[PDB]
């Protein structure tokens, strides 16, 4: 391109840069921590959180009773970020 | 005939005593598995010099004549089964005798050597034997303790060849290389300029009806016009055409402002007189031209074109004139001139006389009195910009091959190719972002043509291994196969030597852009695979629980200091010169500073080794009898015989791992380095975490894990219940280790890699002392010897140069101290959060679960090998987030519901311990209708 | 030709310097993005912030 | 495009050498970056159809 | 140069006459009266504190 | 330099002619 100056191209591309974070995002929300340290077991993800609600200090109690409100909570909380993004700051 | 030389050729290239190394030296040399004439003795060439050779049984061959003269004498000078080698180069006569053409390798040695002084281009030989031609190469040679040239690479001949010598070694590890660069080369030269003759109106003055008369000689001014002189050049019939100024070919290139065409009909005796500095009737009164004229005269015949037969009297010249002329200076003043007193008025008489008598012409007249007619090109320049500039006639322009291009004054080499830029009508070349021409407009044509660079890249050696194979495949990175001279495309570029494979597997030589390379008999690429897939059974019910587990050491290697450099900048920059130092002083400053950084660079490393291993206060000792549940550690806690208290591990560990230029040795020994390794190692087996928190407290060491057990959620049970199990597995883990590091991975890679940069970077500093740097030579003593003044000047470039050298090298032990700052300090947080205690930091100290970690002492470095609960054997089970009874929901307090089908219990996460549901293990929290996925059991 | 060459090396060396030092700014960015997708991604961390 | 300057190059020597293994070194960080922070999963998991 | 002349164990080949380390350094001379090597090594030079 | 078209508009002037005079002018006038 240049007078002498190359761009060498990555080794990973972007689609294997991209079924790397697949495989990230589908280990944690089919087992949970468990994928990091062994063979990857499956909980159900409403329990995957129970658990992580009781390694926070709150208890299990609070996602089960509280499970369509944290869920749309959720759900409206990740459509925001790509509004965010989106209108940009 | 023709033969092929097999390593042959190769002599001692100087009188240096080398041991033991790999020197590489470009100097004239047979090319490797070269041709070579076979014989008989014809008269041979001498180019540059020549391998001969004569494998003989009787000694027929007895002399060459070469032209100098061998047969026993050497003559221009006098001096005192085979297979005699001679290489000559002028009169060197390297030369060997083997008894045994033959493959092997045989240095010449430089047996003779005479000052000749003569240059031979020609040979014959005085009488099988076998010629051969040296060629400049670069060659690598090995020398054998003896200083004898035992083996040699040459490193123009094949790829592999290449590449040992980029690496400077005979042996070449398996890897992608850049070993050099790949350039297109111009295919031909096309120069072109306006097609617009803009022709200068030298047709109305070189021929025309009617010619100006010598005394009103006339003058036409030509300018901003093209010319062409060598159209007058052509029919060379002219009498004259003598050019004072310039040569007549060389007319057409030149530039001048203004050329002055002078025009008159002068009789043939007198085209003589119009010369520079010539003195004559026509050449005096009239047109005179200066002793620095610059121009052309042409002249030629013209008895029918002037003269008529009745008389011609229209041409009239000046033969009376009172003051003499200055150059290039016409008077048509009709003034009567007359020498002489008697005042004579405008009416003429005794003395006085029209000043323009008539030349008479007629055809019968012999030549040399017959009308000449002449011109006197003057070109002349001025400070103004030249105009009169004849153009070259072009050539046409070529497009799409890379060419060497010149147009309207703009010289670049490139591929010529269509655009689709619209210039403004005003404007000829496009320059792109970056100031470079990217486009220009062809003068002859107006039409907008891109400008494109030539094909480059870099060249990159895929190797299996000198030892496994000596194939190759090579890369030429960002080139399209269409332009390189099986072949494959990529992004990264044009790959030769390698055949696309569809079936994917890991990477191994990485090639780029998602694409690897690895060998076989055969050298295969393709897409690397990430690994293998593994959907989970993801499901709302549905659990898989561990039932049983590993327990596994792994090891990290991080490094910790590097060597301590202390440079004498006067020794190295200098070194045993009195004037030298002098100079270096003018500066001063940058001395202290480099001196000062390297002395903070070495203080780092006493912080950095001090702040790993200077955990603990006070050193602690292990027991006599070393019984501690089982669990061996006879291969982590120090033993006597070894080499101080270093472990077996430590061991292999250890086994495993100038001039102005010094090392200063590490304040903490080798040995108090193990003392440390040891403390920390005795505290953690009869303390536990209690050592770092404070005064080191004891418990048996089942008891201290157990108490690592349940950091990571697994009950006390487990431990007590399955000890033996898990010591073994331990003691196992431990002994593989020493087997794993013992050759099956480049394991200590990252404290070599400190090793060797460290080496490679004063390596460059010692080599960069040889450098001239522009002055007349690198050796001090030299330039002073050669030169007077002259010499300080020649000095003072040597120490810039040695001194960018030097600040080249702090800086960059600056860069490099800042990651072993970072590593040591990383080190240090894993003695603390390892060692010290047990860390939840997922992935920190070992891959699984955390259960302990041990330091070892590496060279440069610590390893810490980390013990650690990996789950496996797991079953998949139906689980429900609350068990309801009595219609109130029953979470549990710790523990996952779980069914075998039929039956409903609690269980640890990470082991498969079933346990009945009561209140005791069960939390009522609710009522049965809110929670989703409630089950019905009895607690 | 000499005192083109000596600028034109000056600034390659510049160029290499100043591309060694962002380099460490990226591995350390780099570092931590590796201890976030362990400590975040792989478990739930309890260090604050 | 000048043989004349790449003949009085030769004279440094080092200086070229020095910049293109501290540039592949930069390089090869580049891809040892990327796998530290995206390959932490031996397997390619994938989610389930619903 | 200036340096401490001592024995040599280095067998020099007979057309031999200087010898050089790694770094190219002369380390070695055979003298020429007695052709026999004698090693070059540098006099004592050490930072002070 | 000219164009043809005070405004407050930008129009740069292409160059119309370029003369090989070689002489030094400090004075202006017009008819
Ligand atoms: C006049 O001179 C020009 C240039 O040499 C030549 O080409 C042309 O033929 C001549 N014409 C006549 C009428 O002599």
């Amino acid at each position: 391109k240049f007078n002498g100056l190359t761009v060498l191209p990555p080794l990973l591309t972007d689609e294997m840069i991209a079924q790397y974070t697949s495989a990230l995002l589908a280990g944690t929300i089919t087992s949970g921590w468990t994928f990091g340290a062994g063979p990857a077991l499956q909980i159900p993800f409403p329990m995957q959180m129970a658990y992580r609600f009781n390694g926070i200090g709150v208890t299990q109690n609070v996602l089960y009773e509280n499970q369509k409100l944290i869920a749309n909570q959720f759900n409206s909380a990740i459509g925001k970020i790509q509004d965010s993004l989106s209108s940009t700051p | 005939s023709y033969t092929n030389s097999f390593t042959r050729g190769v002599y001692y290239p100087d009188k240096v005593f080398r041991s033991s190394v790999l020197h590489s030296t470009q100097d004239l040399f047979l090319p490797f598995f070269s041709n070579v004439t076979w014989f008989d003795n014809p008269v041979l060439p001498f180019n540059d010099g020549v391998y001969f050779a004569s494998t003989e049984k009787s000694n027929i061959i007895r002399g060459w004549i070469f032209g100098l003269l061998i047969v026993v004498v050497i003559k221009v000078y006098v001096s005192q089964k085979n297979l005699r080698e001679f290489v000559f180069k002028n009169f060197k006569i390297y030369s060997k005798h083997t008894p045994i053409l033959p493959q092997g390798f045989s240095a010449l040695e430089p047996l003779v050597d005479l000052p000749i002084g003569i240059n031979i281009t020609r040979f014959q030989t005085l009488l099988a034997y076998y010629v051969g031609y040296l060629q400049p190469r670069t060659f690598l040679l090995k020398y054998n303790e003896n200083g004898t040239i035992t083996d040699a690479v040459d490193c123009a001949l094949d790829p592999l060849s290449e590449t040992k010598c980029t690496l400077k070694s005979f042996t070449v590890e398996k890897g992608i290389y850049q070993t050099s660069n790949f350039r297109v080369q111009p295919t031909e030269s096309i120069v072109r300029f306006p097609n617009i003759t803009n022709l200068c109106p030298f047709d109305e003055v070189f021929n025309a009806t009617r010619f100006a008369s010598v005394y009103a000689w006339n003058r036409k001014r030509i300018s901003n016009c093209v010319a062409d002189y060598s159209v007058l050049y052509n029919f060379a019939p002219f009498f004259a055409f003598k050019c004072y100024g310039v040569s007549p070919t060389k007319l057409n290139d030149l530039c001048f402002t203004n050329v002055y065409a002078d025009s008159f009909v002068i009789r043939g005796n007198e085209v003589s007189q119009i010369a520079p500095g010539q003195t004559g009737n026509i050449a005096d009164y009239n047109y005179k031209l200066p002793d620095d004229f610059t121009g052309c005269v042409i002249a030629w015949n013209s008895n029918k074109l002037d003269s008529k037969v009745g008389g011609n009297y229209n041409y009239r010249y000046r033969l009376f004139r009172k003051s003499n002329l200055k150059p290039f200076e016409r008077d048509i003043s009709t003034e009567i001139y007359q020498a002489g007193n008697k005042p004579c008025n405008g009416v003429a008489g005794v003395n006085c006389y029209f000043p323009l008598q008539s030349y008479g012409f007629r055809p019968t007249y012999g030549v040399g009195h017959q009308p000449y007619r002449v011109v006197v090109l003057s070109f002349e320049l001025l400070h103004a910009p030249a105009t009169v500039c004849g153009p070259k006639k072009s050539t046409n322009l070529v497009k799409n091959k890379c060419v060497n291009f010149n147009f309207n004054g703009l010289t670049g080499t490139g591929v010529l190719t269509e655009s689709n830029k619209k210039f403004l009508p005003f404007q000829q070349f496009g320059r792109d972002i970056a100031d470079t021409t990217d486009a220009v407009r062809d003068p002859q044509t107006l039409e907008i043509l891109d400008i494109t660079p030539c094909s480059f890249g870099g060249v990159s050696v895929i190797t299996p291994g000198t030892n496994t194979s000596n194939q190759v495949a090579v890369l030429y990175q960002g080139v399209n196969c269409t332009e390189v001279p099986n072949v494959f495309q990529t992004r990264a570029g044009c790959l030769i030597g390698a055949e696309y494979v569809n079936n994917s597997y890991e990477c191994d030589i990485p090639i780029g852009a998602g694409i690897c390379a690895s060998y076989q008999q055969s050298i295969i690429a393709y897409t690397m695979s990430l690994g293998a897939e593994n959907s989970v059974a993801y499901s709302n019910n549905s659990i898989a629980i561990p039932t049983n587990f590993t327990i596994s050491v792994t090891t990290e290697i991080l490094p910790v200091s590097m060597t301590k450099t202390s440079v004498d900048c006067t020794m190295y920059i200098c070194g045993d010169s009195t004037e030298c130092s002098n100079l270096l002083l003018q500066y001063g400053s940058f001395c202290t500073q480099l001196k000062r950084a390297l002395t903070g660079i070495a203080v780092e490393q006493d912080k950095n080794t001090q702040e790993v291993f200077a955990q603990v206060k006070q050193i602690y000792k292990t027991p006599p009898i070393k019984y501690f549940g089982g669990f061996n550690f006879s291969q982590i806690l120090p033993d006597p015989s070894k080499p101080s208290k270093r472990s077996p591990i430590e061991d292999l560990l250890f086994n495993k791992v100038f001039n102005g230029l010094t090392v200063l040795p590490p304040l903490l020994t080798d040995e108090m380095i193990a003392q440390y390794t040891s403390a920390l190692l005795a505290g953690t087996i009869t303390s536990g975490w209690t050592f770092g928190a404070g005064p080191a407290l004891q418990i048996p060491f089942p008891m201290q894990m157990a108490y690592r057990f349940n950091g990571i959620g697994v009950t006390q049970n487990v431990l007590y219940e399955n000890q033996k199990l898990i010591a073994n597995q331990f003691n196992s883990a431990i002994g593989k280790i020493q087997d794993s590091l013992s050759s099956t991975p480049s394991a200590l890679g990252k404290l070599q890699d400190v090793v060797n940069h460290n080496a490679q970077a004063l390596n460059t500093l010692v080599k960069q002392l040889s450098s001239k740097f522009g002055a007349i030579s690198s050796v001090l003593n030299d330039i002073l010897s050669r030169l007077d003044p002259e010499a300080e000047v020649q000095i003072d470039r040597l120490i810039t140069g040695r001194l960018q050298s030097l600040q080249t090298y702090v800086t960059q032990q600056l860069i490099r101290a800042a990651e072993i700052r970072a590593s040591a300090n990383l080190a240090a947080t894993k003695m603390s959060e390892c060692v010290l205690g047990q860390s939840k930091r997922v992935d920190f100290c070992g891959k699984g679960y955390h259960l302990m970690s041990f330091p070892q002492s590496a060279p440069h470095g610590v390893v810490f090998l980390h013990v650690t609960y990996v789950p496996a054997q797991e079953k998949n089970f139906t689980t429900a987030p609350a068990i309801c009874h009595d219609g109130k929901a029953h979470f549990p307090r710790e523990g996952v519901f779980v069914s075998n089908g039929t039956h409903w219990f609690v269980t640890q996460r990470n082991f498969y311990e079933p346990q009945i549901i009561t209140t005791d293990n069960t939390f009522v929290s609710g009522n049965c209708d809110v929670v989703i996925g409630i089950v019905n059991n009895t607690v």
